[PDB]
Formats: structure tokens, C-alpha cells, sequence
């Protein structure tokens, strides 16, 4: 995919510029679009040919390319720009539509809040399954985006887990929980277990040892 | 009234094959190139096939490659797409969209359709413990269970204060689900798919 950051954030009035990374054969060759998303409806187009707005698309929007990236500027921050933004490419390698992988723009109506990370280990019961589920808990952030990344013996882990979308808490911040699944044996071979969330420009790391 | 309206999604077991359909209105049709673009529940958007103005140039994602073909009926103001060999996770949202020629971007899109990808059957949860100084979390996973949703508290409703329940997580074909309780402590669960209730004492 193209590279976007996964969230982007200010009070209303700022502007907010979002970054797109991609490659040689995609962003270096060809033009970016970008795509506005408002939450549960369809993708409408927001910028072509780099820099060009179509009719309805107001002129704080603003587009940029250079070299393998391109940049969505946002002048002006409103309530309503409020959405996951994607960027697009055309791939010569892969004769290919690349996408970014989506940047959620929160229009900030509340202070920032770091998330509050715990981290279980799987219990007696669900090993006995030949099963192991670690669960990563987080709540209390906002903006409400984060990124999870597992640590087994201090290696990166690249299968067997799923990451809740977040989801509004009882005082208004946000919550999700990440998961971890192995097999018994797994979890008995390795003694060193992380979730890693990323907020913002805060990153927290929980840990435990079996 | 420049519109493309998507139908034909739908729930198909894994294996299963499906065809969707999108219609198009007050434009020309035979005049745009057309494309498909999906995204899964909570991701981000995944560029699946395009169709030229009249079918002499197709293109696939590598993830689809050799089990959608893309077909387009000018006559019909109609543009097609068979999935065949369904998997898991093909499940998404499905979208229709307009290429404009000079500029390659993506102007209308419909409204899109779901497709779903599933054999699961109703099953009802296990459920676990959760347990680990200053204060004490403990809490209950609800593994594997289908379909949505199922129901969570703490002492019968009478614990509230410092508990969070979690959205749910396909993790498989089932889902997955847990609750903790910032403080004797209860997990009540209800699963009224399964006609099952489960009463966990979480101790640490």
C-alpha cells in the first residue's frame, strides 16, 4: 500500500496537512487522487491529478506531489472535514490501483488523551483448549485512532492477531482491545510477551513474562 | 442524476461463488472505463478490478487474481462482477465506480453492497478469566461465539462504575468479545442466539 499516517489531528481553524508515501513505480509514475470518507457512507472524490478540485470540494482542500509523495493540505479545519481520507495511485509494476491506508482526520472538541493499556495473559482454562489468547485493553484516548503492534521474545509478530475498531466510551473518549491468539504450544515455547499502542506521537508498551 | 446503484451482495459460504451487479443512470455508460473497489469491516479501501470502455483492457488485484472476472453490458447500462472460490476474507463492502478518462479518478461511486463470506453456524461462547498494584483489573473473554451480539455485566448490573465492554472481533469465522472491571467479582454473560447464560467468578 501507500503509506499515510493513521491519524491527523487539530482544533477547528488550524490547517492539517496529511502525508502519502509510495514508491518509484506508483507516486514516482503517476498522478494521486485523494478520497474523502465520512463515516458508514461511500468514498467520494476529493482531489485529482494531484492538486485539481472537483465542483462541491472547497478550496481549503488543497494537493500536493513530489518525488514517491503527495500531500492533502486542510486549511481552516471544520467540524465537518471530519473523516478517513485515502490517497490513490496508479502501480506501472503491478498495473494496479494502489491505495494509502487511510488517515482518520479528528477535528479536536476535547484535549488529547493517552490510552491506558493492560495487557492479560491467557488463562489456565482456555490453555487447556490447546489454545492462547493474550488481550491487550485500551481505553480512555481521543483522538479516537491507535495502532497495535505484538512483541514475542522481542520479535515482531506478523500473524494471529486482530485489533477491535475503536469504539466510543461512557465519557466520551475511546476504547479497543487487541488480541493475540496462539497455540499452546506457542505460548510454552516463548517466555517474553508486548502490545505496543500508538497514539499520536505517544507510543505505550505493556509487558509480561509466562 | 448521475448514479451507480450495486446489488447482488448477500451471505455465501467459503468456497461459494457470487455475482454483482451495478447499474448505471444519466450518463453514458459505453463511454467510461468502471471499476470495483471493496473494503472489510473497519479497514481501508482495496482496489479490486476496472473494465475499459469496451472490455479490451481488464486488470485484477493480485488478491483476486484467477477468481473474479469483470464483465460490463453497454446495452444494459450494467457492469458485472463473478466471485468465484469466496474466502473469509473477501468479505466487504463492495463499490462501484466511474473512471473519468483525462484524469484516471474515481468521480461517482454507488452506494455499495455487502458481501459476507461465512459458514458459521450459531455457537455459543466460552468464556474466561482475565486476571493479572494500585488498582485491581479483572475481566471476562467471550470467545468464539455466533452470531452477534451477546450481553455483559458485572454482579448481576450492580457493578457499572470502572467496567468497559469491548466491541467485538471476528477472529476466525467466530466472534470474540471482552469486559473488564476496574476495582467477589461476577461476569454475567448472556448469548441469546444459543439460549445460553454463563455466571464466571473472576478471582486473582
Amino acid at each position: 500500500v501507500l503509506t499515510q499516517p493513521p491519524s491527523a489531528s487539530g482544533t477547528p481553524g488550524q490547517r492539517v496537512t496529511i502525508s502519502c508515501s509510495g514508491s518509484s513505480s506508483n507516486i514516482g509514475s503517476n498522478t494521486v487522487n485523494w478520497y474523502q470518507q465520512l463515516p458508514g457512507t461511500a468514498p467520494k472524490l476529493l482531489i485529482y491529478s494531484n492538486n485539481q478540485r472537483p465542483s462541491g470540494v472547497p478550496d481549503r482542500f488543497s494537493g500536493s506531489k513530489s518525488g514517491t509523495s503527495a500531500s492533502l493540505a486542510i486549511s481552516g479545519l471544520q467540524s465537518e472535514d471530519e473523516a478517513d481520507y485515502y490517497c490513490a495511485a496508479w502501480d506501472d509494476s503491478l498495473n494496479a490501483w494502489v491505495f494509502g491506508g487511510g488517515t482518520k482526520l479528528t477535528v479536536l472538541g476535547q484535549p488529547k488523551s493517552s490510552p491506558s493499556v493492560t495487557l492479560f495473559p491467557p488463562s489456565s482454562e482456555e490453555l487447556e483448549t490447546n489454545k492462547a489468547t493474550l488481550v491487550c485493553t485500551i481505553t480512555d484516548f481521543y483522538p479516537g485512532v491507535v495502532t497495535v503492534d505484538w512483541k514475542v521474545d522481542g520479535t515482531p509478530v506478523t500473524q494471529g492477531m486482530e485489533t477491535t475498531q475503536p469504539s466510543k466510551q461512557s465519557n466520551n473518549k475511546y476504547m479497543a482491545s487487541s488480541y493475540l491468539t496462539l497455540t499452546a504450544r506457542a505460548w510454552e515455547r516463548h517466555s517474553s510477551y508486548s502490545c505496543q499502542v500508538t497514539h499520536e506521537g505517544h507510543t505505550v508498551e505493556k509487558s509480561l513474562s509466562r | 442524476q448521475v448514479t451507480l446503484k450495486e446489488s447482488g451482495g448477500g451471505l455465501v459460504k467459503p468456497g461459494g461463488s457470487l455475482r454483482l451487479s451495478c447499474a448505471a443512470s444519466g450518463f453514458t455508460f459505453s463511454s467510461y472505463s468502471m471499476n470495483w473497489v471493496r473494503q472489510a469491516p473497519g479497514k481501508g479501501l482495496e482496489w479490486v478490478s476496472s473494465i475499459s470502455s469496451s472490455s479490451s483492457y481488464i486488470y485484477y488485484a493480485d488478491s483476486v487474481k484467477g477468481r473474479f472476472t469483470i464483465s460490463r453490458d453497454n446495452a444494459k447500462n450494467s457492469l458485472y462482477l463473478q466471485m468465484n472460490s469466496l474466502r473469509a476474507e473477501d468479505t466487504a463492502v463492495y463499490y462501484c465506480a466511474r473512471q473519468v478518462g483525462a484524469t484516471w479518478a474515481f468521480d461517482i461511486w454507488g452506494q455499495g453492497t455487502l458481501v459476507t463470506v461465512s459458514a458459521a453456524k450459531t455457537t455459543p461462547p466460552s468464556v474466561y478469566p482475565l486476571a493479572p498494584n494500585s488498582m485491581v483489573t479483572l475481566g471476562c473473554l467471550v470467545k468464539g461465539y455466533f452470531p452477534e451480539p451477546v450481553t455483559v455485566t458485572w454482579n448481576s448490573g450492580s457493578l457499572s462504575s470502572g467496567v468497559h465492554t469491548f466491541p467485538a472481533v471476528l477472529q476466525s469465522d467466530l466472534y470474540t468479545l471482552s469486559s473488564s472491571v476496574t476495582v467477589t467479582v461476577t461476569c454475567n454473560v448472556a448469548h441469546p442466539a444459543s439460549s445460553t447464560k454463563v455466571d464466571k467468578k473472576i478471582v486473582p
